């Protein structure tokens, strides 16, 4: 009761496939979609989405931007800038952009470049966590 | 205290003052 | 006087239904007159 | 657009990013929505429509 | 003892209410050169954001009423700040002005309703749109609901600030008692914090009170 | 509206930033990716 | 007697301010979403206001039942 497409500008993870349930950590809060649920429209942040196959498993993805449609009926396609997975990653890279980020803070003079600054720190801070 | 039956004069002057004195002087105003 | 010609417009214009105080006399007599009567009563 | 190895089809497609005209009755649908969220979202399609055009 | 400013109008071998009630007129000079001195230029300023505000609805006809409006609030206004002097005699205390004030207006308003738009000034009783078949008994609602507007309109004016005033008194009186027995500044501490509050509090009365008049006139019109 | 809103950034300037931040990330053996990517190509010309 | 027993059952009228307060509050954001349904919307909030006055007018007669 589902046709998920999971795309990216160069790859395809899903076409059409039907799963119970997936959660995604968009904007303005967590969200859950289930069966019927009611229409949305709602841009991402980034984060962990989670897909919850018939079987049981879950696969899981990182997302770095994109779009999410709920339409009337169970069609549900979720676009992204971005899909990667853990494996390829390095923690430890993580940590010292984050240590440089930082510094960068203080570093930074115009509140605009320093609002670009806050994006970087945003974005390095919501990847450590996992 | 406030009930005192004397109303007379208080209504009186009121009346007076608010439609004479201030709007003879609130409509010498430009905008 | 000279005060009258300043706002005669106004009056004989606008407040012709604002010139009903009459509901307001008549109020405050018969409350006056009840309490001359309690008073008087003692 | 590409249709076969040996022939192809002129074609446009129009855009509706104009934020006035979206907020219209079909969309009452919709329960979760905001100016900003239409404004992003807009912003976005532009950007697809442009990729899906030059490849 | 604390009802003695309340029941006193103005005590002397001749009353004075009038001099009293007439003396905040003699703070707004008129204006007579293009040009004027600071003191005017404020009041002037004051009175036309004022104005943009809120005669701003009204199409016509509630144009005609702005001067009444404006002279109504600057008047009450005026009335209330200079009732915070220590020794002073606020002539809003007293319900007698209160009921001279509220009823003339709301009368010329109900009868200005019907006197032009009878057929529709008739319907506004029954509320617009279809209220499933309960049509008698809210019609007996809004009726009633019509002729509490002025009561309360007066009488929380009447109340308001004779609490505060009341609150006022006994704060100082416990802050005089305890100087004898112990020492507690923390009585005066709460009386310079809720000076402040009562001191904005009057400016908000004037506005809901000229506020309410506005929508009851925009109604009719 | 956020921070990053009301600060003469748009929301494609955040994504390329987000997008930029995550590519980072990547252990050196997968970084082949950025040849993919290879956004700057196109060249501006204005009017005058 | 019966001035006390007027004076307690006077009382339970206090919630019939806060149904009101409360029906009234949701048609403001109800509206806000769907402002095409609004003639809907009211039939609702009438037969609500409507309901939580006459129960307290219901309490109001019983308390100038036991006064008289």
């Amino acid at each position: 009761q589902m046709s998920f497409t999971f795309a990216s500008p160069t790859q395809v993870f899903f076409n059409g496939a039907n799963v119970r349930q997936v959660d995604v950590p968009t904007q303005t809060g967590a969200f859950g979609i289930l069966a019927s649920h009611v229409p949305t429209l709602q841009v991402l942040r980034p984060g962990l989405v989670v897909v919850h196959a018939e079987d049981g498993t879950t696969s899981k993805y990182f997302v770095s931007s994109g779009s999410v449609t709920v339409n009337a009926d169970s069609s549900v396609q979720l676009l992204a800038e971005e899909a990667v997975t853990l494996d390829m990653l390095d923690p430890g890279v993580a940590k010292a952009n984050l240590e440089k980020a930082q510094s960068e803070l203080l570093g930074a003079a115009d509140e605009a470049s320093r609002a670009e600054i806050q994006i970087r720190i945003e974005a390095n801070e919501a990847l450590v966590k996992a | 205290q406030l009930d005192t039956s004397t109303w007379f004069i208080t209504i009186t002057s009121m009346i007076m003052t608010l439609f004479i004195l201030f709007q003879l002087k609130i409509s010498n105003y430009s905008y | 006087q000279f005060q009258f010609t300043g706002i005669k417009k106004y009056f004989n214009s606008y407040t012709l239904t604002g010139r009903m105080n009459c509901v307001l006399a008549t109020y405050g007599g018969i409350a006056l007159l009840v309490l001359y009567f309690k008073l008087r009563s003692k | 657009r590409f249709r076969s190895v040996i022939s192809y089809k002129t074609e446009e497609k129009p855009i509706f990013s104009l934020d006035t005209v979206a907020s219209a009755e079909s969309m009452s649908i919709y329960d979760d929505i905001d100016a900003d969220v239409l404004r992003n979202y807009q912003e976005y399609s532009l950007a697809n429509i442009i990729y899906y055009s030059l490849k | 003892n604390l009802f003695a400013s309340f029941i006193a109008p103005t005590m002397m071998g001749l009353p004075i209410v009038t001099l009293i009630i007439m003396f905040p007129s003699l703070l707004f000079p008129t204006p007579k050169r293009l040009i004027n001195n600071r003191t005017i230029s404020i009041q002037q300023w004051l009175i036309q954001l004022t104005s943009k505000q809120m005669m701003a609805i009204h199409n016509q006809k509630g144009q005609t009423w702005s001067l009444m409006l404006m002279s109504l609030i600057m008047f009450i206004g005026s009335t209330n700040i200079l009732g915070l002097l220590p020794h002073s005699f606020t002539p809003t205390t007293q319900l007698s002005m209160n009921l001279g004030m509220a009823i003339p207006l709301w009368s010329a308003t109900v009868f200005t309703g019907f006197r032009y738009k009878t057929k529709t000034s008739l319907a506004h009783f029954l509320p617009q749109g279809t209220p499933a078949l309960l049509i008698p008994m809210l019609v007996i609602i809004e009726t009633i609901s019509l002729f509490i507007q002025p009561v309360a309109l007066a009488v929380r004016l009447t109340a308001n600030i004779t609490a505060g005033h009341l609150l006022i008194h006994l704060i100082g009186g416990a802050t005089l008692a305890l100087l004898n027995i112990n020492t507690m500044t923390a009585f005066i501490t709460f009386t310079i914090l809720i000076l402040l509050t009562i001191l904005e509090f009057a400016v908000a009365l004037i506005q809901a009170y000229v506020f309410t008049l506005l929508v009851s006139l925009y109604l009719h019109d | 509206v956020a921070y990053w809103r009301q600060a003469g950034l748009s929301y494609i300037r955040y994504s390329q930033i987000c997008a930029k931040a995550v590519r980072d990330a990547l252990k050196a053996e997968f970084k082949a990716n950025a040849e993919k990517t290879s956004g700057s190509n196109v060249k501006i010309v204005k009017v005058k | 007697a019966k001035f006390i027993g007027a004076g307690a059952a006077t009382v339970g009228v206090a919630g019939s301010g806060a149904g009101i307060g409360t029906v009234f509050g949701s048609l403001i954001i109800g509206y806000a979403r769907n402002p095409s349904l609004k003639q809907q919307l009211f039939s609702y909030a009438i037969l609500g206001f409507a309901l939580s006055e006459a129960m307290g007018l219901f309490c109001l007669m019983v308390a100038f039942l036991i006064l008289f």
